Parts: C-alpha cells; sequence; structure tokens
RNA sequence: CGCUCAAGCGUGUUACCUAUACUCCACCGUCAGGGUUAAUAUGAUGCCCUGACGAGUAGGCAGGCGUGGAGGUCAGUGAC
RNA sequence: GUUGCUUAAUUGAACGUGGACAUUUGAAUGAAGAGCUUUUAGUGGGCCAUUUUUGGUAAGCAGAACUGGCGAUGCGGGAU
RNA sequence: AGGAUUGCGACUUUUGUCAAGGAUGCUGGCGUAAUGGUUAAAUGCCGCCCGUCUUGAAACACGGACCAAGGAGUCUAACGUCUAUGCGAGUGUUUGGGUGUAAAACCCGUACGCGUAAUGAAAGUGAACGUAGGUGAGGGCCCGCAAGGGUGCAUCAUCG
C-alpha cells in the first residue's frame, strides 16, 4: 500500500546489478570459444612442420532425433527409446557421451539419427524451441529469471550459462539437460535428401551415426 | 505318456568332468559358513545325498541356518508374474564362495584411506567410479615409422 | 428406485452386460452345490476345508437348557452394582459393610478372571468360578459364595 | 504469446545483453589474423599425392 | 452352482411354496377387533373384571 | 505417441465428503481455508480425517485417552480425535483432561466432565489453536473388525472361514485334519 | 481337432500388471532354523533383558 | 465489441437408413453393430456426434442477438429480466389466449424488452 | 490406353506432388497442479491461472434426455 | 555385555550396550508420484507375418519356439 | 485469441517515447434478400445392405414385402464387500398392549436375536512376570537460530 511504491523504484536497481554480472559472463565465455577453435587449428599446422599428425579429441556431446514413428517396435529397444525421452516422433535431447550411453545407441541405431553439435545449433534450439521443466509442465524460457529461481544452486544464472553447460559439458550437465523438457521439432524445410528414410546413413538412408551432418538436418527442422 | 521325473534331462548338466573323476579335494569340506554368506551353486554328479534340483544349477543365494553336514540357502525364483521366496538345504559338496560381493569390499577400504588421507592435504578426493571416458588430443610421431600404402588383393583359388 | 439400477442404463445395447459368445443360459454349472467331488472340487479345496466328512460322536434329545453358563470378566464385575452406589462403594468399604453382588440375578452363570479389579472387599455369589478369579478376589479381600 | 529470440530484437536484447557489444564490434567477421609465418610442411606432401 | 468366497446357504424352497404363503395385512385391522370384543365383553358382564 | 504411464487417472483420493451433512461441510470450509493459508503440518492432517468414511474412522476409547497421557511429557496437551469418543467401564482414575472431537457419547460426556474436563468440538478448537500448538491427534484400532478376518483367506494363511453356524458338523472334517485325509 | 499349448501373449500379459521383487524386511521370518539352536537363543534373551533394566536406575 | 458466433457443424445428425425404410425416424441413434460402417468410420459415410462439435463457452445459448431465451407465461413472469435487456430476451408461451398476448406485450414494451415472437397473431 | 536413342532394363543427380503423421494458432472436453469473500450482492457447487492428453468390439463406472402414476410448490396455463 | 548352545579353555556363534566416519546418499540413464488392500465383469473355438523348427513328395495342410500385428482399427500407398 | 493498471526491457541529456506480457489507424459502398440459413436439382471426387454366429460376411451363409400398437434381467427368502444415517458395550418401538382427527401419526415394556470368550470329539477347563513386554520402521506434536535430540497413535515386519 505505502512503501510498496517506493520498492518499485529499489528493486529496479537490484536488477542493474545483475545484468552487469550476466555481460562479463558472456564476454567470457566468447574468449573461451575463439581460443577453444584457434587452439585447434594452429597446432594441426604445429605438428604438420614437425613430420607428424594431429589427432582431434573424440566428440564429449552428441544430439539424438527420432526418425521412425510409433508401433512396430520390439520390447528391448523400445524401452532404450524410453529411457531416452524419444517418445514421440521427431525429438530431441543431447547425451553425455560415454561408453555406457554409446551401447544403448547400438541397440537402437535403425530408429534415431545422430552426431556431433556446434555452438551455433545449440544456440538456435535453445531459443526458438527452448522450454524447460518446473514441477512437471511444460514452461517456455521466456525470461531468464525463471532459469535462476530452479538452477541458481549450481552457478547457471542465465539463458546463455545453461548453454555453456550443455556445450562444454561441464559437472552439472546431468541436471542442466535433465531441466530442459525434449525439443519437439518439425519435419524438414528442405527433406531428407534421399528417396527412401530406413537404410543407414553410409549405404544411402538417414539412420546411424553422421558427425558433421547432423547440423545441417537440424537447422532445417528447427 | 510324457516323462517329469526329477532328474530329467540332466545327461550333461550332472555329468562330472574330463579327468576329474573319483574323490573329492579336501579344501571343500574345510571351508567355513555363517548366516550371512553369498553363495553360488554347482551339482556334483558322485554326491547324491542333498543334491539340487536343475532348476538352481548356477543361481546365487544367501545362508540363513547351518547344521551338521549342510546349509539353509533361501533362492528367490520367477512364476507366474510375481516372485517367490524358497527353502533349500544342500550338504557342503555342492556349495562354493561367491566372487561378486568380494570386489565391493575392497572398495570400501579404499574409499576409506583416500578420505581420510586427502582431507589432510589435498582437498579434493573423486571417490564416484567414473565410466570409460573418450579419447583426448594428441601427437603421433612418424621419424622411422612411414605409413605402408596398402590396396586391395585380386581374387585367386586358393 | 428402479431407475438407479443398471438395467435401465443397458437400454439400447444388445447383450445387457452378458457377452456375445457365453450367451447367458439358464445352468451351466449345476443346481446348487452340484458336483462338489468332481467339478467343484477346486473351489472346496481353497475358501471351506472340512466341508465332507464327519467328526465326533452324536446327541439324541439335545436340549439348549443344560449348556446354559453365560460367562462374566472380572473387568465387568462392578457393573452389576448401581451407578449411585459406586463413588461411595469405592471410596472406603473396609469389611463388615461390603457390596453384596449377586450374579445369577443378573443373568451370569461363571464368575471368571481376566482384569484387575481394585482392592476392596467385595462378596460374590456365583454358581462356578475359576482358580484364577478366586486368587484375584482375596487379594482384595472378599469371598465367594457358592449357590 | 512466446515471442522468438532470433527476430524482433527487443526480445533478443531481453536475453544476452552482449548482443550489443556483439553487432557493434561485428564479432561475426573478425578481421582477424595474421602473418608472421605461412608456416610449411615437411614430408606431407609425398605421402599425401604420392 | 457355488463359487466365489462366500457362506453355505440354506435355502429350503423346492416346495410349492407360493401357494402357501401368508400376509399379515390384518395386523392394523385385527387390532380394533380384539380392542371391540374385549370391551363388548365388560358391557355384558358389567360389575366384575 | 508413447504412453509410459495411463491417461486421464484419477487422484485416487477422497477430495471432499460423501455425506450431504450441511454442518460437516461448514466444518471442512473452516479447516479447508486453514491448510492453504497457515502453513502448519496439524492442519492437513485433520482436512484428510473430515472426508473418511464410517470404517476408516473407528470408535476411540476413553482409556485409550487415558493411556497416552501417560506418556513421558504429554500431560497437559488437547487430545484432538477425529471421530467418536465412547464411554469405557475397565478403569476408574480418569485425570483432569481437554478433549476435541466430532461426536461425544452420553456416559463420555459425564465422566470427562465429573473430573473437571472441557468436551470442546473442533471449531471451537479451531479458536484456541489456529497452527495447532500443544496438540496430540489419536487413531482408533482399524485392522479389530469382524470383517477383517476373513480377508487373504486360504491354504496356510491363518485365517477365518465365512461361515453363519457354528461348531462341529460345519467345516471340520476333510481338509483339516491328517485322520481325514490331510490337514489342508 | 483341437490346439494342445502356447505361450504367445504370455510374458506381455505379466509386464503389464508388473513383475515385482519380493519386498524384504529386516529381522527376517526365523522359520526353518535348527531347533536346539532356537532353544539357546531364547535364554540369551531373556538374560539381556535383566541387563539392560538393572543399568537404568 | 460481443464474440462473433462459429456453430462449428450446422448440418443436422440424422440417423442411418432414416430415409431408406419409413419406421426408422430421423432422431440420432448410435450403431451398435459388427458388421457396420458408421461405427467403424469409413470414407464417403455420414458423421456422428462428438464432444468436438460443441460450441464457444463464450457464446453457448445465445441466437442471433446476443441473447438467452427465457419462457414467460404471465406478466408477473417478466420481473427477472427489468435490469438485464442487453443478455436476456423474451418468448412467450403457446397456451396463452389471445387477449393476454396484448397484456404482456404492453408492459413489455415499457422497460425496452425484445420478444422472440410477436408479430402476435392479428 | 498406348509406349521402342521408351512412357522398357541397370545406375547416378536435382526439382516437384501428397496422409486424420510432424511443427504453429483458434475452439471443445477430460485429468492433474495451484491461487482466492480479509464487509466487500448475483451460483464456495463459485470466480480465475498454468500444463498435459483425446482410436476402440466384449466389459465396467460416470453425467444427462424422455414416458405413466404419488407428495410438495409457482394464489402456474385454459371454451377470448 | 548376554546363555541351559559350542570349546582343552578366560574360545566361538547369534542378538546387543556405548564409540568413530555424512559435500564425497561411494557406476550410467529415466522416474509419468510410491507402496498396498478389498471387490466384481467379460474371457477360457483364436489366426496371420519375419527368423528358429518337427511330421509330410507337397499344401491357402498339421504342430511347437521369440517378438510384432489382426481379432477390437479407421486414414495415405500396394489397381483391387 | 485477449479486454482498466501491475512484468521484463529498449531508446532517451531529461521529461517521456517505443515494433517491449495477442490490431490499431484511415477510407468507401450497401443498409437489404446483398451477406448468411434450410430446402430441391446439376457438376467434381468419394460411398457395396442392415441385424447376427464366427479366426473371417457385400457374400452363392441365416432373418427381413410394407405400416401401426403390444413386446424381453422382474419380485422375494437367507446372504457377502463397499457407502450414507442414528445410537454406541450395547443395539433393535410396531408378536403384543395403550391411544387415535383411524390400515396412518404418537406412546409403552417383560422377554428374545445378534454382540461383549474362546478351545476340545467329549468329560471339561477358561486369557496381566514387566507402565498390558522388547527391536526395527513411522504421521503429528514438543525443545532448538539451525545441526540434531525427545515423545511416538494407526499400521507393517519380528522375537517373547
Amino acid at each position: 500500500q505505502k512503501t510498496a511504491e517506493q520498492v518499485a523504484a529499489e528493486r529496479v536497481a537490484r536488477k542493474a546489478e545483475k545484468r552487469a554480472a550476466i555481460l562479463e559472463r558472456n564476454a567470457a565465455y566468447q574468449k573461451e570459444y575463439e581460443t577453444a577453435e584457434r587452439a585447434v587449428i594452429d597446432a594441426k599446422r604445429e605438428a604438420k612442420a614437425n613430420s607428424s599428425y594431429y589427432v582431434s579429441a573424440e566428440a564429449k556431446l552428441v544430439f539424438v532425433v527420432r526418425i521412425k514413428g510409433i508401433n512396430k517396435i520390439p520390447p528391448k529397444p523400445r524401452k532404450v527409446l524410453q529411457l531416452l525421452r524419444l517418445n514421440q516422433i521427431n525429438s530431441g535431447t543431447f547425451v553425455k557421451v560415454t561408453k555406457a550411453t554409446s551401447e544403448l545407441l547400438k541397440l537402437i541405431e535403425p530408429y534415431v539419427a545422430y552426431g556431433y553439435p556446434s555452438y551455433s545449433t545449440v544456440r538456435q534450439l535453445v531459443y526458438k524451441r527452448g522450454y524447460g521443466k518446473i514441477n512437471k509442465q511444460r514452461i517456455p524460457l521466456s525470461d531468464n529469471s525463471i532459469v535462476e529461481a530452479n538452477l541458481g544452486n549450481y552457478g547457471i544464472l542465465s539463458v546463455d550459462d545453461l548453454i555453456h553447460e550443455i556445450v562444454t559439458v561441464g559437472p552439472h550437465f546431468k541436471q542442466a539437460n535433465n531441466f530442459l523438457w525434449p525439443f519437439k521439432l518439425s519435419n524438414p524445410s528442405g527433406g531428407w535428401g534421399v528417396p527412401r528414410k530406413f537404410k543407414h546413413f553410409i549405404q544411402g538412408g538417414s539412420f546411424g551415426n553422421r558427425e558433421e551432418f547432423i547440423n545441417k538436418l537440424v537447422k532445417s527442422m528447427n | 505318456g510324457k516323462s517329469h521325473g526329477y532328474r530329467s534331462r540332466t545327461r550333461y548338466m550332472f555329468q562330472r568332468d574330463f579327468r576329474k573323476h573319483g574323490a573329492i579335494a579336501l579344501s571343500t569340506y574345510m571351508k567355513v559358513y555363517k548366516v550371512g554368506d553369498i553363495v553360488d551353486i554347482k551339482a556334483n554328479g558322485s554326491i547324491h545325498k542333498g543334491m539340487p534340483h536343475k532348476f538352481y544349477q548356477g543361481k546365487t543365494g544367501v545362508v540363513y541356518n547351518v547344521t551338521k553336514s549342510s546349509v539353509g540357502i533361501i533362492i528367490n525364483k520367477m512364476v507366474g508374474n510375481r516372485y517367490l521366496e524358497k527353502r533349500l538345504n544342500l550338504r557342503v559338496e555342492h556349495i562354493k564362495h561367491s566372487k561378486c560381493r568380494q570386489e565391493f569390499l575392497e572398495r570400501v577400504k579404499s574409499n576409506a584411506a583416500k578420505k581420510a588421507e586427502a582431507k589432510a592435504q589435498g582437498v579434493a578426493v573423486q571417490l564416484k567410479r567414473q565410466p570409460a571416458q573418450p579419447k583426448e588430443s594428441r601427437v603421433v610421431s612418424t621419424e622411422g615409422n612411414v605409413p605402408q600404402t596398402l590396396a586391395p588383393v585380386p581374387y585367386e583359388t586358393f | 428406485p428402479t431407475r438407479l439400477t443398471k438395467t435401465r442404463k443397458h437400454r439400447g445395447h444388445v447383450s445387457a452386460g452378458k457377452g456375445r459368445v457365453g450367451k447367458h443360459r439358464k445352468h451351466p454349472g449345476g443346481r446348487g452345490m452340484a458336483g462338489g467331488l468332481h467339478h467343484h472340487r477346486t473351489n472346496l479345496d481353497k475358501y471351506h476345508p472340512g466341508y465332507f466328512g464327519k467328526v465326533g460322536m452324536r446327541y439324541f434329545h439335545k436340549q439348549q437348557a443344560h449348556f446354559w453358563k453365560p460367562v462374566l470378566n472380572l473387568d465387568k464385575l462392578w457393573t452389576l452394582v448401581p451407578e449411585e452406589k459406586r463413588e461411595e462403594y469405592l471410596k472406603s468399604a473396609s469389611k463388615s459393610a461390603a457390596p453384596v453382588i449377586d450374579t445369577l440375578a443378573a443373568g451370569y452363570g461363571k464368575v471368571l478372571g481376566k482384569g484387575r479389579i481394585p482392592d476392596v472387599p467385595v462378596i460374590v455369589k456365583a454358581r462356578f468360578v475359576s482358580k484364577l478369579a478366586e486368587e484375584k478376589i482375596k487379594a482384595a479381600g472378599g469371598v465367594v459364595e457358592l449357590i | 504469446q512466446k515471442k522468438n529470440p532470433l527476430k524482433n530484437k527487443q526480445v533478443l536484447l531481453r536475453l544476452n545483453p552482449y548482443a550489443k557489444v556483439f553487432a557493434a564490434e561485428k564479432l561475426g567477421s573478425k578481421k582477424v589474423d595474421q602473418a608472421n609465418k605461412i608456416k610449411p610442411s615437411a614430408t606431407a606432401l609425398e605421402t599425401l599425392k604420392h | 452352482a457355488i463359487s466365489k468366497n462366500l457362506p453355505i446357504l440354506k435355502n429350503h424352497f423346492r416346495k410349492h411354496w407360493q401357494e402357501r404363503v401368508k400376509v399379515h395385512f390384518d395386523q392394523a385391522g385385527k387390532k380394533v377387533s380384539r380392542r371391540h370384543a374385549r370391551a363388548s365383553k365388560a358391557a355384558k358382564i358389567a360389575p366384575r373384571p | 505417441i508413447d504412453h509410459t504411464s495411463k491417461q486421464h487417472k484419477r487422484s485416487s483420493h477422497r477430495t471432499a465428503p460423501k455425506s450431504d451433512n450441511v454442518y460437516l461441510k461448514l466444518l471442512v470450509k473452516l479447516y479447508a481455508f486453514l491448510a492453504r493459508r497457515t502453513d502448519a503440518p496439524f492442519n492437513k492432517v485433520i482436512l484428510k480425517s473430515l472426508f473418511l468414511s464410517k470404517i476408516n474412522r473407528p470408535p476411540v476409547s476413553v482409556s485409550r485417552i487415558s493411556r497416552a497421557l501417560k506418556q513421558e511429557g504429554a500431560a497437559q496437551k488437547t487430545i484432538v480425535v477425529v471421530g467418536t469418543v465412547t464411554d469405557d467401564n475397565r478403569i476408574f482414575e480418569f485425570p483432569k483432561t481437554t478433549v476435541a472431537a466430532l461426536r461425544f457419547t452420553a456416559g463420555a460426556k459425564a465422566k470427562i466432565l465429573k473430573a473437571g474436563g472441557e468436551a470442546i468440538t473442533l471449531d471451537q478448537l479451531a479458536v484456541r489453536a489456529p497452527k495447532g500448538q500443544n496438540t496430540l491427534i489419536v487413531r482408533g484400532p482399524r485392522a479389530s473388525r469382524e470383517a477383517a478376518r476373513h480377508f487373504g483367506f486360504g491354504p496356510h494363511k491363518g485365517k477365518a472361514p465365512r461361515i453363519q453356524s457354528t461348531g462341529r458338523k460345519f467345516e471340520r472334517a476333510r481338509g483339516r485334519r491328517r485322520s481325514r485325509a490331510f490337514k489342508v | 481337432k483341437s490346439k494342445n499349448h502356447t505361450a504367445h501373449n504370455q510374458t506381455k500379459k505379466a509386464h503389464r500388471n508388473g513383475i515385482k521383487k519380493p519386498k524384504t524386511y529386516k529381522y527376517p521370518s526365523l522359520k526353518g532354523v535348527d531347533a536346539k539352536f532356537r532353544r539357546n537363543h531364547r535364554f540369551a534373551l531373556h538374560g539381556t533383558a535383566k541387563a539392560l533394566a538393572a543399568k537404568r536406575a | 465489441l460481443h464474440p462473433k458466433i462459429v456453430k462449428k457443424h450446422t448440418k443436422k445428425f440424422k440417423r442411418h437408413h432414416s430415409d431408406r425404410y419409413h419406421r426408422v425416424s430421423e432422431n440420432w441413434r448410435k450403431q451398435k453393430g459388427i458388421d457396420s460402417v458408421v461405427r467403424r468410420r469409413f470414407r464417403g459415410n455420414i458423421s456422428e456426434p462428438t464432444i468436438g462439435y460443441g460450441s464457444n463457452k463464450k457464446t453457448k445459448f445465445m441466437g442471433p442477438d446476443g441473447r438467452k431465451v427465457v419462457l414467460v407465461s404471465n406478466v408477473k413472469g417478466l420481473t427477472p429480466l427489468l435490469m438485464h435487456t442487453k443478455t436476456f430476451a423474451a418468448e412467450i408461451a403457446h397456451n396463452v389466449s389471445s387477449k393476454n398476448r396484448i397484456a404482456i406485450l404492453a408492459e413489455a414494451k415499457k422497460n425496452g424488452i425484445k420478444v422472440t415472437n410477436a408479430k402476435a397473431r392479428l
């Protein structure tokens, strides 16, 4: 009633402090990605001069997409799709790559297409089709006040800070990835680049591992 | 008529071994069993008393009772759509110790040492088991290790 | 109420809650306990036991009169005395003035031990008595008269 | 009505305050780089060409 | 014929029971006949109980 | 769509009372207001118990109330029953106490108020204690009912068979003893 | 003329309702255990009740 | 600014074989068949009534006027609709006599309440 | 139907057509999770907010529409 | 500590009294709430497909094994 | 779509302004059969005859020429689980008596049924060592700023 009018001036001043903290952190994460790309490119040139071959580090993060629809799916691969949250046709997640998680993908390889994303495709998915799980309830990520309220205990005080954990694969990937609701994608705008969809990427079809070409397929669906 | 005896379809299971017939070594009898130990079951063709039914070959269970020549072992089995508790009474000749629990006790002592040691020095332990991670980047030297150019061979008749 | 039943709700559907295959015929099993030893053994082995056979010996011209004797626990005992005469009696009876409790007039045969009565002399009258029932009364102070 | 950060721009600037500094300095371009050495090889072109 | 987990009943209705049914509708009317009979007897006898 | 769980599932709990009583639903409205507002665990428990059926609300004997007072450090707590409070004639020294319940019997009214107690109803309790401070909830015995003994009958459960009457010549001989075939 | 036996839609029925574990409890059921052991075990628990009663004083 | 009404499905749900056989009336009745195609939904057949065809909650029980109709049999029955002219319209019953319609129509036009019928025989 | 450097057979590379499937918005119903008479007119069974889901014979439960009589109530309608 | 068990025994075995060690609740992933009780319907003629497979020359023949369908199911394609 | 305001922001030297928690502004024609509604025919594409037993029906499987009215899980004696109501160690007026504005409504109480004790074939006997016993779990309340401790109904397991 009274003094709550004066709080309108006060409460705005504390959010001006938080925006400065977001700006400096976003500048720091920009400096991490630019140095990461330049260090790998120059390291190849270092090795090539000394009659040696630089082998790149294996992918720490992989993105999966449900290709096959429902019904006529055996029980063992149907159970694994249920664990990876690909219940509907055209669904995303992100998977932290380990030896254990790789064996799950072997079981369900006919029904999914997957590959290694980059800091570009991940940025578009979290903005355009990003949704958070907040006491059940598929709630959108419109403002960054929502992300701080739930995931304030593990750092992650912004939308880009959540993106940082997914790309770099930090210590709180398990909490941050489970917070996100699976990405309900549309069908691709151009197409699949094939006559038939169920034959494996290397023979002709769509499913299985495609490494670098998953980035092209998702941006059309995004 | 159909045959459903006690030792039905037990031609190879209770068959003894190749060059291990006759008497049993004395270490089988010397082993101790307290109420709590986990044990795997193996039937022995020579010893006919206190012999297990074919279903329990390769099963594992906890000991609940001990007596003169035998040990009581409870085994859970599947039937219909519901697990049931069952009580067996097998002699010492069939039973041996399980090595599954063995590795767990090694992990308990090592974690206690790492927590006690590192807290007065390191201030960082990392005691949860890590799954097999992917590779890190490296450089391979080609000095005295030049790549050998291969090619697919043509077809021949042996 | 005829409107609330489910036969009103079934108007429209063909079978009326009885299936198309089973048909609802007259008497498919039998007529009351039929084939107890043959094809309703699985029902009677479960749920009932002891059904067939005959234990014990016969009693010709039995009367529910010889076998009477309604019991009375020591928990109840004081309920036979009136409500007005209770707060008076519980506080100081102290012999030569104990409240007489005739159990047979109320309608009880055997005075019987269960509860733990307070330390007051009682003087009870009854037909039959238990061995434990007498020990509890003598511990308080009173006695048991037979009739 | 959920807007979209990629379009609209005021919703973009509601998130990522760095969007001013990114767009002003042109980091989706950044000149960038460098002589000193166009810095060569040794015996890689023999195995590669063959 | 039998079978759930119900108590075994004993219903003795295998004879022509419907032919030999009685319903006491007369209870109320028959009471007034007795009160009338007790009153009219006292009028005849007069001074005696 | 791969439905993991069942769709359009019900809550599997009594939301409101099945009874159409006017005075009971007034009592529900008071505690339903408090449970949302107060944030005191006491109020959410009493809200549940008002919705329960006659079987789920058994009678609490006055001797059962006297036992809870002998607890070490619980002499002056307001004992809140949610049901009926019956009189018991297996006890004498009933202490000076305060009780809260839906109903009290004619006998139990005299036994409490003779000692100098306070037979209170749940609305009068709510005036004194909104949050429920220095209280002690008591619940009567569920599984001592005549229907409870017959549930889950079979070999070799140790339960009572459903029968009318009574002793011998009635479910004794074959299948209940070794002399006549077997003992179940 | 009639079909004899099959196991079709049998495991599929079982996984609808459950396929459950047998619960487990602390203090398991002491049945089918040596009688000589149990008699001495009763006297041990009777004697130790006297010990703890005397301590609380 | 009052929400514009959209009726979804204006065509009447007729019963199957209503036109074919005379005894089957046009009142709707669900097919309980096993060979039936109306139950199973085949391409190029009649539609069935379903909850998806239901009208909007903002504009339910409203005519072209945007008013919920109330049945009136006398002058005393007009007293609920005095301060509710825009929301509630009236309609006079069939069983009312000719002279009593003039009594209701007179006092109805005073307060500015719109009657659907009347008109009024003439 | 007609087709012959095909409108045939094997292989490659692009565009284009299109399902009640996928993405987005409107409305209906069902289920769940909340917020509220703190005098504050009209249904606390109220008045709002947020999220998900929708095929179905045998079968089960829920909420409604109509017919013939009985108790109450609109001092209901009617030879105009 | 406990005893009528067991020991050549002041041993052992069961069930304990008090004590030390919670970031690092000591693999991964998911969790749609978890566990439990009563009561009663319909059903108890099945059939087809991809692999495994017995009888038979073989069958749109007979008979089993593991998942998925039809029966209970429309919609786009295989002319039907 | 929504229908006072509240939020996040941006551009501002400042006031304020704005594409920022869902369309406002300006203009013309007609004001009625013109827009819509039902109804009949024509044109494009699609559509086998219902009910029934069956693994399977448009079927060369059965019933159906057509219309009107009638036409099929009812009532009772013993009962089981669940639910509402009244009283609660008790409960049940109504066989019967008293009254009456007369098959109603109202009032009365000896008995008697079930419950409060079981187990045995029967003769019969007949439920507190201890705070009505310990151990593990337990909602809620109590002490405390918290960490944690105390007290622990229902119920489940377990040994006496």
